[PDB]
């Protein structure tokens, strides 16, 4: 099942960071 | 009088956390664990001991007498239901009862969740006996 | 004061360095 | 803001309030020292840190201190 | 005025980028944090410290699931000696053509990462065969590690959670760490060797659906409570034992041979077997020592605070004050932390000392380039644990310390005489530093003139006979066990010397790396290794007794541990902090890491390709370590990708690069300062008010420089992350690209 | 290698530490 390589690997490359990145600058600038 | 036997924080702790005692259950719910607890090591005794332990329905034969002594058992419940039982002590390391084994109500679902947990325990030790095999290749 | 517990062990570790030369002296085999 | 410390060792010299740019500094009259007066810091929000103050103390050890803490927009020293 | 960091009201109403920062570098302080009580500062570490326990073991599974599902575990068994470990596998997008087809290697379909670690050895050693194995223990650990996850939830919960009290009972962590977590788990993995591991060597598999029926011995417990003990050490393995078959195979479980298994030239299990086994005799009796609330053992508080000796009246311990002591490890954290890092740290070099030499797992004397990358891994991690044993040591003296509780004993005599210890570390570190380097420069001269017997060569006398007193023969001295007639070789009395027949074929023979033969190169190194050791300790000792305040400075403890400066005056104070001496020791502790692997490295070049004399020669002079070991061992790696194409070294090749990239980074946060920066800024920010479309947007926080301290870390972490990841590509694909 | 069955139910399992490691990361503060 190697095919799950082409599935978490663009989610931890793209959507993980995403996903922190806008989580934490919303969090960081919240009054 | 008080010891380290009836009053050390590790058995106070202990007596107060059996299904017999817990706080905060239903009566079901305390025979429940209590059922599968008994029906799980009485499946011992019957088949590796019993009159036909060395047959190939060895662990049948502890099956089918675990299950027959948990509805005796589950009758004596119900004979203590039924009359009229006298309430339950209170002793220095559990200072108050369950408030469920006072009622005649209360012990008839004590006595059913026995039934309902002693057989089931008792299949489980039936699954897992004659299955060893399979559980040791599902680890190595 | 002359030190006596300063220099006790310390002539103490000292007599330990002589003799382990006394091996590589060949002094002691 | 920072704050500044002035210990009851100074001369009354003034060369602390002539020295910090923000004008945190100020002269009280004081009965102990020879010249009769000692540093005050009344005004410790509008300083920026410089150090300049403790630089121009005569006094071994430093009679005024700066002990730096939480940095608002005045002690940042920030024109926008 | 934002709410973030939640731990700091002083930190949360900052206006600038200043709040982010430092949000990160006090995060994880928990005893700066706001309104942090002392018995709720435990209760956080403790749970905090099943948080780091639980990142081990879904980190040590993620080596077992991966080698399962991407390695070549069961393929690596057939043959170790040639077929090369494969790590994980590769699946990046951005690869051209010709670099799918380089990095398809070792009998893969894809591209896959030859491991370097060395954990195929480990797992073959213990008995591990097959990839099933590999995945059952991975999925274990999965479990193991999510029972430590709700360990820490469910000891933070408000019954559950654990008194102050609880926590300073430190007699009753000693019984039960002693005799528990280092005794019963040495007694455990005995009897994992013994059940499993040896039984698995010779070709008979022992695994969880038979351990039960099978015994690891014909005789089988009856010699154990009858003292008949030696039927344990009945007919070994012998010396034709081909490893995990049934050739030459024994019965004897606990065994003392001592020295090397022929084959795969580690050390044998049935020795390793009652070893694990002695070491948990030894510590279970030492866990029966200290009081607990059964009224009987040694307490140390007493041991601490006791004036005499058998009737004779003296100052304590070694007639030495060591009275507060015991309220002063116990009490602070820092002093707790500061100390077993150093602890930690002597024994994690010393793992890696005694791991190239006395190698213990199969057939990793032969698989080279995993074998130099697990002494330069355990001698790095040793580095940091070091100085930050001196680090968290200072930050007790700033912060923890209390000379009132601390008056008149031991570390109080310490703080006296404090000029006396620097004054004579200043001594040695110049002493060495003014003839060691002298010695180079003198040979290089010499060297460089074309009348190379000049040189200044000296053997090194006194290690030339350490391992002549522990048995070596190739020098001739003739002493302690290579003198046959020796009181210490014969054991005089008792004549019990089981090890020493095979521990004087181990040394003497010249296959393998136990006490390696010595030189006049190896003098010099020694020596230079010698001025890294009494400089960075130099700089970490005077940083911590000088961080109550000194001459230039009284007071600094009022200013914390990390403050800059105390600006221009007074000739100025740049780098006065004992932070700052943290600061400048990881320079030289990563410099003199480099001179023992740099030294490791080229020593075992000569080794492992036959050629002594290149290093015997030429290690005497300095341009001999940078020709013939920088220059010319550079050539396999640097030429990894050239316009002819690519090999499997191109990572190595990029990384190497990436590595000095990093590294000269760090050079802009050090030689340039903070204030440079801020008129920088000043312009941008103007610039940006300015242009017409951009000002729609604008920053919530006021753009301003790094601070001092902070470009000091953050100059610190390029410098050390590109230090590593040069060497460390250099370190592999030297090795990697010869074999 | 191992089985691609046997890949699954060691990503179900990998659920339970994902579960636990969110509630203890939130029960220490925000
Ligand atoms: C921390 C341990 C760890 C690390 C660094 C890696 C590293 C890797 N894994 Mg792997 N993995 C691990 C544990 C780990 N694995 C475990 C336990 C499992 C079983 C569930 C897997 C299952 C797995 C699969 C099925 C695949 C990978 C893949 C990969 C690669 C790409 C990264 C990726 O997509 O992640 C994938 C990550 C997951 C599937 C889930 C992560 C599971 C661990 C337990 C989470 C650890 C989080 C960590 C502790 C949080 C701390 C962050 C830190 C910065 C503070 C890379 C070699 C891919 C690959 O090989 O591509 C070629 C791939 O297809 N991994
Ligand atoms: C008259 C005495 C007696 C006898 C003959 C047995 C007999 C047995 N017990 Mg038992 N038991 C007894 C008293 C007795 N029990 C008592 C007094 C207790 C304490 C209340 C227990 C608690 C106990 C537990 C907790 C378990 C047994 C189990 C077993 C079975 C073990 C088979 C095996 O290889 O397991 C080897 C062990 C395993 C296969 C582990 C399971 C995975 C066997 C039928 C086991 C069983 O039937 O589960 C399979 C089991 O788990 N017993
Ligand atoms: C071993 C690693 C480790 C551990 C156990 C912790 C643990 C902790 N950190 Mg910490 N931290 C670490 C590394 C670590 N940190 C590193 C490397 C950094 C970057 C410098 C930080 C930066 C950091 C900041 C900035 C803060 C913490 C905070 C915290 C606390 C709460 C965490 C939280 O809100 O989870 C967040 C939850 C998740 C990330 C969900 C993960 C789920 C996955 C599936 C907790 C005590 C915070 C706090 O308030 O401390 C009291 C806080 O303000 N830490
Ligand atoms: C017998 C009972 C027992 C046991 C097993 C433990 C076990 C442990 N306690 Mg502990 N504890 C106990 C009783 C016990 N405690 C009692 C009674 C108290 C109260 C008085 C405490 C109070 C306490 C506190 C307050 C803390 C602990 C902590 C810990 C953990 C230590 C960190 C760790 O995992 O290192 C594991 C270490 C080893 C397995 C030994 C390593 C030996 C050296 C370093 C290396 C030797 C290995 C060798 C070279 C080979 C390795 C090679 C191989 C890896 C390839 C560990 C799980 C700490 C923790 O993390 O909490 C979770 C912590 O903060 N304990
Ligand atoms: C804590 C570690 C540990 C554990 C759990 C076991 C557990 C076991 N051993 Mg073992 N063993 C150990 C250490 C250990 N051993 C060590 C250190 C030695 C060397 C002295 C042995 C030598 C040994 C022999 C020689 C035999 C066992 C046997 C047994 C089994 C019978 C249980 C019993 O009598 O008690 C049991 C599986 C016996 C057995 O029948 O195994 C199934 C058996 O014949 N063991
Ligand atoms: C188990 C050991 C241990 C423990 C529990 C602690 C715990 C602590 N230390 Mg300590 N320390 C340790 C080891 C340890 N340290 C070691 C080994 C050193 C020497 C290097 C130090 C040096 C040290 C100093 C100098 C200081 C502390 C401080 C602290 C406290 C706060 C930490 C903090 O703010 O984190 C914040 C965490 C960070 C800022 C992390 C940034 C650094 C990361 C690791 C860089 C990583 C680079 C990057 C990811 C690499 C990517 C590669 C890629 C490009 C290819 C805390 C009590 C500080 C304090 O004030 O004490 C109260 C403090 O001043 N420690
Ligand atoms: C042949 C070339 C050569 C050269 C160029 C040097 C050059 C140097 N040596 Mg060196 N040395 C050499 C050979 C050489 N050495 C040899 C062969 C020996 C073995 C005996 C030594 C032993 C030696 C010692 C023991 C010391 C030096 C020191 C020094 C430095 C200052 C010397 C001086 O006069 O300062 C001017 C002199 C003074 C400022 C005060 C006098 C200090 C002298 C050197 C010590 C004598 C005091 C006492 C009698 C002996 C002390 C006990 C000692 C045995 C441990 C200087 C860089 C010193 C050093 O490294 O300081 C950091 C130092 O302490 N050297
Ligand atoms: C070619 C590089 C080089 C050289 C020859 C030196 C030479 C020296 N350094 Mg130095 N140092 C260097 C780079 C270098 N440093 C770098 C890059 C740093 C990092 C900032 C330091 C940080 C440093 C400190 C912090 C200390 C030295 C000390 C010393 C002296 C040790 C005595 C000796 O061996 O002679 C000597 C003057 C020590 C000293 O002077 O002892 C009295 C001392 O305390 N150096
Ligand atoms: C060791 C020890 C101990 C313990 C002992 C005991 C107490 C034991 C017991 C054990 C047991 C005795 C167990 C049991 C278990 C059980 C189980 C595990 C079961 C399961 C079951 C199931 C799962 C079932 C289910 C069901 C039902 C319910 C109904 C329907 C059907 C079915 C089947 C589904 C003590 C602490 C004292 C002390 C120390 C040591
Ligand atoms: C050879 C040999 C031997 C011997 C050995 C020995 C004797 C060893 C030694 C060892 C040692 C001798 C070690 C040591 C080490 C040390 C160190 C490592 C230190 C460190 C420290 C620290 C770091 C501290 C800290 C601190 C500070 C800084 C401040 C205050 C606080 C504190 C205290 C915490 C024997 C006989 C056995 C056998 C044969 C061989
Ligand atoms: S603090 Fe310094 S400048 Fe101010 S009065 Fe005292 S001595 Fe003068
Ligand atoms: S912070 Fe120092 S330099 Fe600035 S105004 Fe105040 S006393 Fe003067």
């Amino acid at each position: 099942a190697s095919f799950l390589s082409s599935i978490f690997v663009p989610v931890i490359g793209w959507v993980v960071p995403i996903a922190t990145f806008s989580f934490l600058f919303l969090y960081i600038e919240r009054e | 009088l008080e010891t380290p036997v009836n009053a050390s924080p590790l058995v106070k702790w202990f007596i107060n956390n059996l299904p017999a005692y817990r706080p905060g259950l239903t009566p079901f719910r305390r025979g429940l664990e209590v059922g599968m607890a008994h029906g799980y090591f009485l499946f011992g005794p019957f088949a590796k001991l019993g009159p036909l332990r060395d047959a190939a329905n060895a662990n049948l034969a502890g099956l089918l007498g675990a299950i027959g002594l948990v509805v005796l058992f589950t009758l004596a419940l119900s004979l203590y239901a039924n009359s009229n039982p006298p309430t339950a002590l209170a002793s220095v390391t559990v200072p108050n009862p369950p408030d469920a084994f006072q009622s005649k109500e209360g012990w008839n679902n004590f006595a059913s969740a026995f039934l309902i947990g002693g057989i089931g325990g008792a299949v489980v030790a039936y699954f897992l006996t004659s299955n060893l095999a399979l559980i040791q290749g599902l680890v190595g | 004061p002359p030190y006596t517990f300063r220099t006790g062990w310390a002539l103490l570790l000292l007599a330990v360095n002589f003799l382990v030369a006394a091996y590589y002296f060949h002094i002691i085999q | 803001s920072h704050t500044v410390k002035i210990y009851d060792t100074c001369i009354g010299c003034t060369q602390c309030v002539r020295a910090c740019p923000t004008d945190v500094l100020e002269m009280v009259p004081w009965d102990g020292c020879k010249a009769a007066q000692v540093a005050s810091s009344p005004r410790t929000e509008d300083c920026v840190g410089c150090k300049r103050c403790e630089t121009a103390c005569p006094t071994d050890f430093l009679s005024i201190r700066v002990y730096l803490g939480a940095e608002t927009t005045r002690s940042m020293g920030l024109a926008y | 005025a934002t709410k973030f960091p939640k731990f700091s009201q002083d930190l949360a109403q900052d206006p600038t980028t200043r709040r982010i920062w430092y949000a990160m570098a006090m995060g994880n302080d928990f005893e700066s944090h706001d309104g942090m009580t002392e018995e709720n500062l435990y209760q956080k570490i403790f749970a905090t410290h099943f948080g780091h326990l639980a990142i081990i073991f879904l980190w040590a599974s993620s080596l077992l699931f991966h080698v399962a599902w991407q390695g070549n575990f069961e393929q690596w068994i057939k043959d170790p000696l040639h077929v090369r470990p494969i790590a994980h596998a590769i699946w990046d997008p951005h690869f051209g053509k010709p670099a799918i087809e380089a990095f398809t290697q070792a009998g893969a379909n894809g591209p896959v990462n030859i491991a370097y670690s060395g954990v195929y050895h480990w797992w073959y050693t213990i008995g591990m065969r097959t990839n099933t194995e590999l995945y059952t223990g991975s999925v274990f650990l999965l479990l193991f590690a999510s029972l430590f996850l709700f360990a820490g939830w469910l000891h933070l919960q408000p019954k559950f959670r654990p008194s102050l009290a609880w926590f300073k009972s430190a007699e009753s962590r000693l019984n039960h760490h002693l005799a528990g977590l280092f005794g019963v788990s040495s007694l455990a993995w005995a009897g994992h060797l013994i059940h499993v591991a040896i039984p698995e060597s010779r070709g008979q598999h022992v695994g969880w659906d038979n351990f039960l029926s099978t015994a690891p011995h014909p005789a089988g417990l009856q010699p154990f409570f009858t003292g008949n003990w030696g039927v344990y050490a009945q007919n070994p393995d012998t010396a034709g034992h081909i490893f995990s078959t049934s050739q030459g195979a024994g019965t004897a479980i606990l065994t003392f041979l001592g020295g090397f298994h022929p084959q795969t030239e580690s050390l044998w299990l049935t020795d390793m077997a009652h070893h694990h086994l002695a070491i948990a005799v030894l510590f279970i009796v030492a866990g029966h020592m200290y009081r607990t609330n059964f009224g009987i053992g040694h307490s140390i508080k007493e041991m601490m605070n006791a004036k005499t000796f058998f009737g004779k009246p003296v100052e304590g311990p070694f007639n030495m004050p060591h009275q507060g002591i015991y309220d002063t490890y116990n009490n602070s954290l820092h002093f707790q932390l500061g100390w077993h890092l150093a602890c930690l740290g002597v024994v994690t070099s010393w793992v890696a000392q005694h791991m190239y030499s006395l190698p213990s797992y199969a057939f990793i004397a032969k698989d080279y380039t995993t074998q130099a990358a697990l002494y330069t891994h355990h001698q790095y991690i040793a580095i940091f644990l070091m100085v930050g044993a001196f680090a968290h040591g200072a930050i007790f003296l700033v912060r923890d310390y209390d000379p009132e509780q601390n008056k008149g004993n031991v570390l109080e005599r310490v703080l006296q005489h404090k000029e006396a210890i620097i004054s004579h570390l200043s001594w040695v570190s110049l002493f060495l530093g003014f003839h060691t380097l002298g010695l180079y420069v003198h040979n290089d001269v010499v060297v460089a003139f074309g009348t190379p017997e000049k040189q200044i060569l000296i053997e090194p006398v006194f290690a030339q006979f350490i391992q002549a007193a522990h048995g070596k023969v190739l020098y001739g001295l003739d002493t302690l066990l290579s003198n046959p007639d020796s009181v210490a070789y014969t054991a005089y009395p008792n004549y019990a010397n089981v090890w020493l027949p095979g521990w004087l074929d181990a040394i003497n023979s010249g296959t393998n790396s136990l006490f390696l033969t010595i030189g006049p190169g190896d003098f010099l190194v020694h020596h230079a290794i010698a001025l890294g050791l009494h400089t960075t300790t130099l700089i970490l000792v005077k940083g911590a007794l000088d961080a109550r305040g000194s001459k230039l400075m009284p007071d600094k403890k009022d200013f914390g541990y990390a403050f800059p400066c105390d600006g221009p005056g007074r000739g100025g104070t740049c780098d006065i902090s004992a932070w700052d001496s943290f600061y400048l020791s990881l320079f030289w502790a990563l410099n003199t890491v480099g001179w023992v692997t740099f030294y490791w490295h080229w020593k075992h070049l000569g080794i492992w390709q036959g050629n002594v004399a290149q290093f015997n020669e030429n290690s005497t002079y300095l341009m001999g370590w940078f020709r013939d070991y920088l220059w010319a061992n550079s050539a396999q790696l640097i030429n990894g990708y050239n316009p002819y194409g690519v090999n499997n070294l191109s990572v190595w090749a990029w990384m190497f690069l990436f590595g000095h990239l990093v590294w000269a980074t760090g050079f802009m946060f050090l030689i340039s300062w903070r204030g440079y920066w801020q008129e920088l800024i000043e312009t941008l920010v103007w610039a940006h008010e300015r242009t017409p479309i951009a000002n729609l947007v604008r920053w919530k926080d006021k753009p301003v420089a790094l601070s001092i301290v902070q470009a000091r870390v953050v100059g610190l972490a390029h410098f050390t992350v590109g230090y590593v990841l040069t060497y460390a590509a250099f370190l592999i694909a030297s090795t990697a690209g010869k074999f | 290698s191992i089985s691609d069955t046997q890949v699954y139910i060691a990503l179900v399992v990998a659920l339970i530490p994902g579960l636990l490691a969110w509630r203890l990361a939130t029960e220490l503060y925000k």
